[PDB]
Parts: C-alpha cells; structure tokens; sequence
C-alpha cells in the first residue's frame, strides 16, 4: 500500500550539493505533506520541516533555514530535500515520512549521506569459494568481496537479484581510506556447483560493474 | 526550544505489560501536542505506531495502545513480544515544529539463542595476481549480539592485519558480521596454517584453511 | 439567535446575545418595540413562541423564557416577542435596560434611548388612564401574523471562537463545531485560508497570533450594526417584521 522509496546513500566532498528523492506510493500525493527527519549517527531524530504538497509551501526547522530546500515533482510523487554546500557535519540519514493522523504514519527507507573528501577508486571484485578440500555438508557458503572502493555506495545482488534467500549483505567499512564490503550467499549443496551463482557488484561513482562467477577451486 | 525526554532502555519479557513515557520540558504533555510514537527496528527501518495521542496507525498489533498518563504521553504494549524488541521514539508537536524524544531502546525476553555460523575463505588467485591476499572470516546468524573474532597465522596470534566489522542487526533479528586479515601476496605463501577463531554465548568454533 | 457586543452589560460591554439595538419609543401606547439579536419564540425546530433561544457558546439554547425583564426608569411589561424582536409596555425612560435570567445568571444588557409616552391627544399624560375617550393612536400590535414591512436578514460573517485553538502538545490546534467552515492561519507561514475539519497548525505555536473563525452559514441573522460583514455576498434572507405600527385607538 504506501510505499515511500527514498534514493541511494551519497558520498560528496565538503561544499557540494546533493538531491535526495522521495517516491511516494500508494496514497494521494496531494492529500499528505512530507516531513524531513534527520537521524544523525549519534544524536537521535530530528524534524527539519515539512512541505505542504498541495500548495509546494515548505516549514523549514530554524536549525534547517538557509542551506536546506524542499521541492517536489509532484507530477510523479516525489518530494526532494536538497542541502547544498555541504559541510561535512552533515553527515547522516535522511528520512522522509508521511504526516497523517495527528502525527507522522509511515516512514521511507532513508538516504545517508557521507560528506568525505576522496578522489574516485573503482571496486575490485572478487569470488569466495569453499576451501580446496571435501566441502560436504546439506548446504554450502559462497562469498563475494569487493575490496578497495571510493566513495560509496556499491550495490550488491545474487544471480541478478533472484537470489535473495540466505543471503548476508556486510556493510561498507571504511580501511586505510578506502571502502570494503562483503557477501555471503547460502544454498543447498545441490544447487552449487551445479548451477551458475554469480555475485552482481555496482559502483555508479566509477560507472563500474562487474559481474564475478563463483568458481571451484579445482 | 523544547525538550522531548525518554527513558534509556527498558527490559522485559515476553507476556508483560511495559511502559514508554515521553515529557515535555515546558509543561504537562496535552492532547495538542498529539504525541507520536514511532518505532525503529534494525536497517533504519521506521513504521509509526500512535498519532494524535491514542490513533494507532493501521496495521499495528493492538497491543500498542497510547495515553495520556499524568503530564506526559505514555504508549503501553500489553502482551510484549519478542519481535517489539527495537528503538520507540516519541514526538511531540508545538504549535509551529516537531520536536523527536531520544528514543527509548525496549528490550523483550525471547528468540532462543542462536550460535554463529562461520566461513573462511582463502585469498582468491586473482587476488593473488595482485601480490596481495586477503582471508575473509564470515559470520552470521549469531544471537546474542557479542562475539569475539581472533586470528591465528601459523599458530600464533595475528594481532595487527585483522579487521573486524560491527555486528549488525540481520531480519531474522540475529546479527552478522565478518573479520579481515590482509596479507601480502608473499606473507601469503609464506605462512601455512590460518585459522579464524570465533567466541560466541561460550562455545568456540575455529575454522582453518590450509595453504 | 445573534450575539453582539451590549454596551453597559452589567459591568461593561460585554457581548451578550440579547444586545439591544432599534430601540423605538415612537410610538404612544406605553409601548416599546425593541429587537434583542437574541430570537427567542419557538425552538430551534418547531414548538412554542413562548419558549427562549439565544446563543451560548457557538451554539443556541432553544429553552424556557421563565424570568424575561425589559426595564426603564421603571420595570417594563411585556406585551409579546416573536422572532428577534420584542413589545413590551414601558414607561418614559431616559434609557433601556433588558433581561431575562437564563437560572445561573442574571446575563442582561441595557442600552441608552431617550423614551417618552405622549398619549395622543391635547392632554400631556405620563401613562395611559382607564377611561377616556378613544381617538387614533400610533401603536404596535401584539400579533406576528404580519407581513406589512420586512428588513434584510442576510447571513452572519465569521465570529471568534478561541476555544477552537486548543495545543496538539506544542502546535496550537484548531477543531470544527460539526464540520463547520473554519478560516484559519497564523501571523507566522502555514495554512492560508482554512476550508477545513480539524487542523493543526505547523508553524505558529501561539493561541494569540491565530484566526479562530467561524463560517458557519447555515443561518442567516439580523443586520445588525455589531455584526460584522459575512464578506462573500448579499446573501438572501429578506425576513418581515411581526410588530408594525398600526393605527389603534388607544
């Protein structure tokens, strides 16, 4: 029913400009304004206003007043929150939310920014198998590493996203002034190496995407 | 101008009645300040659960209920379950902006322990092409929360190399979490035996390659 | 039933339903018509002249009329109501001081009118004898079955009602009576016109900087000068006067 997909998590060096979109399903766009929460890593929630998306007048909270614009493509449902010159303390998630019923009803997915100075390096991927030897359990563990990014996000899916069950997606971690994530994949024994299990890697930073085939090691 | 307060944390078990207030730092909490409660479950996943003071938004088990109790608004869960355990924050409205308390982190008896299921995989070749060699420790579907990852290269304790992420909250409300040890393509060939050491609600579970 | 600000209400003006304007001590016979905003006469619906309905709160009290007092320098006499308006036999009186009480309270209001009773004729009475000759009097009849003059009732504009904007535990909320059109927004920017059930308020937090209005259409009033203008039109409501001055022999 009310779906409120926000997009992915940027990385931007202090001073830019960043556009956060908020798709909004399953009500009348019209009939329900949106509010703004900032959720920073410490400090808990925040209200940073709300617009109204019948008239396109927003609140801004004063703590928000100034670098922060709400706007909407109201012809598609969106609602956008724009923080220009970035100050690198603006780093955080933001999400957006649905005021109804005295109060806020449904909240989006969310959009972390990470402010971070850093050039752009490109994702090495690589396969995990098993270890060279025997294996032989009612299941089997995959794995896929990529190693080396900047800045985030990198998307990561199973067989083109149809693989979704048993799988452990590990957040980026930032090492030596790069990100590192990881990914475990679990099926029954007979389906790997049987079947093909591919790990699907993106980073729209670098216009990088492979595709790694997970291997025997013999 | 306004200050929204929570309690901390709160513990309970499956089957009680529990609590959550929110005060206002100006006044008695009214039916026009239309307080909100809202819930935050692990992947920065929010869901509202009350608004306008006692309005349950539609799809909330009604063993949440809100109120006013004194001068502060309260939300009760009569029947806590397991899966309530998370983060309640409560809002508050004057008259111009929304003001959000700290939140409260519930924590409800249940989900029978669970031990980590762990994976080492070995520096991939084309990795290895690179002079460089990584050892991945995954581990998953642990409950508790808490475990303790350490390395031994060759018999001895790796101690600088490893790199162990958070433990992060997975669906199912178990968690994950996986350990690095980077080597160099020559460290690699070097050493022979890697074992990755996870400690877990007591037991030990080692899983060791062999180069 | 209209409510408008009586001038000397007791203490001071205050703004009492049966705020006396048209005072009209014109006439010979002792009598006065004067028009409360209240309309007593039937109930809001259907039953019983003699029944009493002004407006407390936004809303009517459609009840009994047991303790009525119109006064002057001396207690009135009641000759009868319909409608807004109301006769009442007085005497002379340099001013006009009306009441009922409602049980509660004594809730009257009062008005400055130069009144006099001349009766016709070449004797200059104080009040009206037993006997005498009869001769063409200037008066008012006691009946409503009376159409020989009618003034505009068009609509009430809005009116004030505070209790609406209560807080929503740190914005200042507004309610509706029952649906009723309530036009709304604050000195601060949030919701400009107000065509709404219940609102909220965003930005302003403050009762004291906020419209509490009541468009509330669904009954015309009396054109009273202590109303003010419902902005949209001329409404219609062309409504008749029961007490017309007739041509009794007092």
């Amino acid at each position: 029913q009310i779906q409120l997909v926000q997009s992915g998590r940027e990385v931007k060096n202090p001073g830019e400009t960043v556009k956060i979109s908020c798709k909004a399903s399953g009500y009348t766009f019209t009939e329900y304004p949106m509010l703004w929460v900032k959720q920073a890593p410490g400090k808990g929630f925040r209200w940073m206003g709300l617009i109204y998306t019948n008239t396109g007048e927003p609140t801004y909270a004063e703590e928000f007043k100034g670098r922060f614009v709400f706007s909407l493509e109201i012809s598609a449902s969106t609602a956008y929150l724009q923080i220009n010159n970035l100050t690198n303390e603006d780093t955080a998630t933001y999400f957006c939310v649905r005021d109804y019923f005295i109060s806020l009803d449904y909240w989006g997915q969310g959009t972390t920014l990470t402010v971070s100075s850093a050039k752009t390096t490109a994702p090495s991927v690589y396969p995990l198998a098993p270890v060279c030897g025997g294996t032989t359990g009612s299941s089997v563990t995959l794995g896929c590493l990529v190693k080396g990014y900047f800045p985030e996000p990198v998307t990561l899916t199973w067989n083109s996203g149809s693989l979704s069950s048993g799988v452990h997606t590990f957040p980026a971690l930032l090492q030596s002034g790069l990100y590192t994530l990881s990914s475990s994949v679990t099926v029954t024994s007979n389906t790997w190496p049987s079947q093909t299990i591919t790990c699907n890697v993106a980073h729209p930073a670098s216009s990088t995407k492979v595709d790694k085939k997970i291997e025997s090691r013999r | 101008q306004a200050v929204v307060t929570q309690e901390s944390a709160l513990t309970t078990s499956p089957g009680e009645t529990v609590t959550l207030t929110c005060r206002s730092n100006i006044g008695a909490v009214t039916s026009s300040n239309c307080a909100n409660w809202v819930q935050e479950k692990p992947d920065h996943f929010f869901t509202g659960l009350i608004g306008d003071t006692n309005n349950r938004r539609s799809g909330v088990p009604a063993r949440f209920s809100g109120s006013l109790i004194g001068d502060k608004a309260a939300l009760t869960i009569t029947g806590a379950q397991t899966e309530d355990e998370a983060i309640y924050f409560c809002a508050l409205w004057y008259n111009n902006l929304w003001v959000f308390g700290g939140g409260t982190k519930l924590t409800v008896l249940g989900q029978p322990k669970s031990s980590p299921s762990v994976t080492l995989f070995p520096p991939s070749s084309e990795e290895l092409e690179t002079n460089k060699a990584t050892l991945v420790c995954t581990i998953t579907d642990f409950y508790p929360g808490v475990v303790t990852v350490d390395w031994k290269v060759d018999g001895t304790p790796v101690t600088q190399g490893m790199e162990t992420t958070q433990p992060s909250k997975q669906s199912n409300n178990k968690y994950m979490a996986s350990s690095y040890l980077t080597l160099t393509a020559r460290a690699w060939e070097r050493h022979s035996s890697y074992s990755c050491q996870v400690t877990h609600e007591g037991h030990t579970v080692e899983k060791s390659l062999s180069r | 039933p209209y409510i408008a600000d009586c001038p000397n209400c007791g203490h001071s003006r205050c703004d009492s339903p049966i705020a006396i304007e048209e005072v009209r001590g014109d006439a010979h016979a002792g009598v006065i018509r004067i028009q409360t905003s209240a309309m007593f006469g039937l109930k809001t619906d259907g039953v019983d002249l003699a029944y009493m309905s002004f407006m407390n709160g936004k809303t009517q009290k459609s009840i009994k009329i047991d303790n009525l007092h119109v006064r002057t320098s001396a207690p009135c006499s009641l000759v009868s109501h319909h409608g807004y308006y109301i006769l009442a036999q007085c005497p002379p009186g340099d001013t006009v001081t009306v009441g009922f009480h409602d049980g509660p309270n004594r809730h009257t209001c009062t008005v400055a009118h130069k009144v006099e009773f001349r009766p016709v004729g070449r004797e200059k009475y104080r009040h009206p004898p037993e006997h005498g000759v009869e001769l063409p009097c200037n008066r008012y009849t006691h009946k409503r079955a009376d159409q020989g003059h009618y003034v505009e009732m068009h609509q009430p504009g809005l009116v004030a009602d505070h209790s609406l904007l209560s807080i929503h535990s740190a914005k200042v909320k507004i309610t509706v009576p029952s649906g009723a059109q309530v036009k709304y927004y604050c000195k601060c920017p949030d919701v400009r016109e107000g065509i709404t059930s219940s609102d909220h308020t965003t930005t302003c937090t403050d009762v004291k900087q906020c419209r509490a209005y009541l468009i509330d259409n669904k009954k015309w009033v009396y054109n009273s000068g202590r109303l003010p203008r419902g902005e949209g039109d001329t409404f219609k409501g062309k409504l008749h006067v029961p007490f017309v001055p007739v041509k009794a022999k007092c």
